[PDB]
């Protein structure tokens, strides 16, 4: 999706990605509307 | 009677109910302890009933610092080409 | 720089006797970064204001000093001196609007880039274009908790009364039993003594069985009773959230309120769904925050609405106040700077870093985890 | 009053019906090496 | 009822067979294995309280009842304890709406004049329309302080204002009679014109707007006991009774 | 099974957003962000939630 953003293929990602330095520096992101981030999900007194 | 022959027997019997081996004037106003006994045992058994009713949080645990030196192996996991890798 | 007085971010407090930030060191034992600010102390007004230069320091000031070893700043750190945020307000010839305290300050020119709990919102960013947000923390609700919580019959005292009519009738009836086949209180003692297990002791036999049998029944039914009451045990739910009907009827006796024309103030006029308890808010707002804060541990108000960055950050310090509700309205913050200033991509560039390093966890660690 | 108290009360009256029929021949055994 | 079949054991049957059942088997093999009522009927009795004061092989194999015996009190506790967790006209056909003068406090309703309600009930009860109009308010607000302070038995009104009142009630002291007992269930509706082009669709918008769930939408976000002094009673009742029993030989 | 649980829900890593990827210098940066702005402050986000 960032690639085709950048060689004016599409002008809008509306796709679920996350904000990183690379990819902030090719392309400009609007503010977030929904919080993420790095987390981890594990299985089952 | 005895100072302590009879007197923490006595004591020590009224707090259950199953007293058998439990035997002038004076003990009787003293046996009413048994009422303080049981409502001290019903107030905690309500109080039980009332109150009976993972990692660390990170990637700072030693679990993940240390993978094959603790005894369980761990897979961990991540999605490629996205983030996380990166990340 | 302008910042706004936050307890969890800007701890303003006066310098030392020769006018320099007190040296401090942190229970890690690291030094802590302290930058002077020149902001007025006297928060009333009509007092005579004095631009003393207090010592400012907390989570926004690591961030800043970041921003300027990454960057070249030459920050001052000029508090704000009306001690408000501000979004929108007129005074005299009501026919335009203009913005008060940081904000206004950051429009007219005067300050520069801000590192405070300002939050993202739409009016804001009409004018001032903000940065990546280092922080959501969605805004809650603050409540006071709850107190910690029958040694008699809760309720209809007359079992004292039949019981010891019982007792008298069972003995008398024993006394009957007895001179038709133990004088004064010996089958009372008796009836004390089943009640109470200690162990002291055929109409007769059958007639002290069946009075025997229903003396366990009182008690039974009492430690039944006791058990039972874990049902209400009083501690209702506070608030719940926003969208709870407790909070849809606005009542007097329940008072709660923000602090300003902060983000919440702008949320509340922006949805217009509950005008008529939207307004119940507007006659009794505090100056600050920190005056809310006192006045709900003062019992005063019994419901504070602030960031939930702020309010749990209280709450963890001072063990008195609960925070009612998860999430609503998540706006982050953000460094308000100008629509001019050159250094937006590099502010956004060193927020990005500053996350995807563990800055920002070092720095919650040292000013937002506590016991 | 329902599955349960019946059930439990059929196990029980079980229980006691084979343990008065088994302590008869048991204390009589006994008796019996006791006083052989 | 207090301490009867509604608070516990609704059939009031089983138990009291069951319980005279297992007393017999109990007394049967005691004497199988002193006195058949000397003694057993005294070890039946009190094997249900642990301080049996004048208790004195044969008993080993008879102790295994008390384990019953606790069970049996702990379920009784168990169920006690369970089963107390937590609108008498129902509706014009009962009495106090056709004969008030039966009761010796008189009936005082209530109905808003110049309705739909007093119009509703000339046509179904017309000698009870006098009665009506004997006690009426000028709006709502008279009817339910009336209520509040109690100068109004009961109140009769439509069926959507009532519930809404009773919804938001200081103090939920105002209530309906239940659901489903409607004396006349009707509908609002809104009105129009004999012969406006309108109708047909209006109440197509109307049906749209209850089929796509707007209508539900719309809705929301706009609107020591009785037994304690029987058992007593019952328990004097039956020491009377066996006293009187025992002395009549 | 509702067998799988996180770690809690503020002990995020690097607590990032998502939000909408535009082209580099492209014009509808400023409405995209009144927009986003304006459904974050009204009641279509929290609905969407
Ligand atoms: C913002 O950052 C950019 C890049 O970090 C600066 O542009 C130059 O970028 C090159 C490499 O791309 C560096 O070698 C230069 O040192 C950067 N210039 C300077 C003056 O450092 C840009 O100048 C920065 N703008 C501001 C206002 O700090
Ligand atoms: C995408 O993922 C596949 C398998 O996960 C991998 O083989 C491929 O190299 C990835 N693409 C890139 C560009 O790395
Ligand atoms: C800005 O700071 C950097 C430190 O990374 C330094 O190398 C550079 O010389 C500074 N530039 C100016 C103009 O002060
Ligand atoms: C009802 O209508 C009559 C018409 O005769 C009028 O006299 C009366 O005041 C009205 N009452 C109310 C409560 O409107």
């Amino acid at each position: 999706m960032i690639g085709e953003v950048v060689y004016q293929r599409a002008v809008m990602a509306v796709g679920s990605l996350t904000i990183n330095e690379e990819r902030s520096e090719v392309v400009d992101f609007s503010v977030p509307f929904v919080e993420t981030g790095i987390s981890v999900m594990v299985s089952r007194s | 009677s005895f100072t302590i022959g009879k007197a923490i027997w006595l004591l020590w019997g009224l707090v259950f109910n199953n007293s058998v081996p439990v035997q002038t004037t004076s003990k009787i106003m003293v046996s009413v302890w048994a009422f303080f006994a049981v409502i001290f045992l019903a107030s905690y058994t309500a109080n039980l009933a009332a109150f009976m009713i993972d990692q660390v949080t990170g990637l700072s645990d030693k679990k993940f610092q240390r993978p094959h030196d603790y005894s369980p192996p761990f897979r961990f996991g991540t999605v490629p080409n996205g983030s996380t890798e990166r990340n | 720089i302008v910042t706004i007085h936050q307890e969890p971010f800007v701890y303003v407090k006066p310098t030392l006797s020769d006018g320099t930030c007190k040296e401090e060191f942190t229970v890690n034992g690291d030094p802590v970064k302290k930058v002077i600010c020149t902001g007025p102390n006297d928060t009333s007004p009509g007092s005579p204001r004095h631009t003393v230069p207090q010592c400012c320091y907390g989570f926004c000031i690591d961030l800043l000093i970041k921003l300027a070893r990454t960057m070249n700043f030459t920050y001052e750190v000029h508090l704000v001196a009306d001690g408000k945020f501000g979004t929108q307000e007129r005074v005299n010839n009501s026919n335009k609007k203009e913005w008060n305290g940081m904000m206004g300050e950051l429009l007219s020119g005067q300050a520069d880039m801000i590192v405070a709990p300002l939050t993202i919102n739409n009016e804001r960013a009409q004018y001032i274009e903000f940065s990546k947000p280092f922080k959501y923390q969605g805004l809650t609700i603050l409540v006071k908790k709850e107190i910690p919580r029958s040694f008699m019959q809760p309720f209809q005292s007359t079992l004292w009364l039949l019981v010891g009519l019982s007792v008298h009738v069972v003995a008398v009836m024993l006394y009957l039993l007895d001179r038709f086949s133990l004088t004064l209180s010996s089958a009372m003692w008796f009836s004390w003594g089943v009640l109470l297990n200690s162990g002291i002791g055929f109409s007769a036999r059958i007639l002290g069985m069946v009075w025997a049998g229903f003396a366990m029944i009182i008690v039974a039914s009492y430690t039944a009773n006791l058990a039972a009451f874990l049902v209400l045990d009083r501690p209702e739910e506070r608030i719940t959230g926003i969208n709870d009907p407790r909070l849809r009827n606005p009542s007097d006796k329940f008072i709660y309120a923000t602090v300003k024309q902060s983000s919440v103030d702008i949320y509340f006029r922006r949805q217009v769904e509950l005008s008529t308890m939207y307004r119940h808010m507007e006659k009794h707002n505090y100056e600050s925050a920190a005056e809310a804060i006192q006045a709900v541990r003062d019992n005063k108000l019994h419901a504070f609405i602030w960031d939930s960055a702020v309010l749990e950050f209280e709450a963890s310090q001072k063990c008195d106040l609960v925070t009612t509700g998860e999430l609503f309205f998540r706006s982050g913050f953000g460094i308000g700077m100008r629509k001019d200033s050159p250094w937006k991509q590099n502010v956004s560039l060193s927020i990005l870093k500053s996350h995807e390093n563990g800055f920002m966890e070092d720095l919650d660690k040292t000013w937002v985890r506590y016991q | 009053t329902f599955e349960n108290m019946a059930g439990v009360f059929m196990l029980v009256a079980g229980g006691i019906v084979a343990g008065i029929f088994l302590i008869f021949i048991e204390i009589a055994y006994k008796r019996h090496k006791d006083a052989r | 009822s207090a301490f009867l079949e509604p608070f516990s054991a609704s059939v009031w049957v089983m138990m009291f067979v069951m319980l005279l059942i297992v007393s017999a088997i109990a007394v049967f093999v005691f004497e199988y294995f002193s006195f058949t009522i000397g003694k057993a009927i005294w070890l039946l009795w009190g094997l249900v309280f642990n301080n049996s004061v004048p208790v004195q092989t044969s008993k080993i194999m008879v102790s295994v009842w008390a384990f019953f015996a606790v069970i049996f009190l702990a379920s009784y506790t168990a169920n006690l304890a369970a089963f107390m967790i937590q609108d008498q006209v129902t509706g014009l056909s009962d009495k106090k709406f056709q004969r008030p003068h039966d009761y010796s406090p008189p009936f005082r309703f209530g109905t808003v004049p110049n309705g739909s309600t007093e119009r509703n009930i000339r046509n179904n009860y017309p000698y009870m329309h006098q009665y009506m109009t004997k006690f009426n308010q000028k709006g709502v607000e008279d009817a339910l302080v009336s209520l509040k302070t109690g100068k109004l038995d009961a109140f009769i009104y439509d069926a959507a204002v009532l519930n809404y009142k009773a919804g938001r009630d200081e103090g939920c002291k105002l209530v309906t009679i239940g659901s489903g007992y409607i004396f006349a269930t009707t509908g609002y509706g809104i009105a129009l014109q004999k012969g406006s082009p309108w109708k047909r669709q209006i109440d197509l918008a109307l049906l749209q707007f209850v089929g796509d769930g707007e209508m539900e939408e719309l809705e929301t976000l706009w609107l020591l006991d009785i037994d304690n002094m029987a058992g007593v009673f019952y328990m004097l009742a039956a020491a009377m009774a066996l006293s009187l029993i025992t002395f009549i030989w």
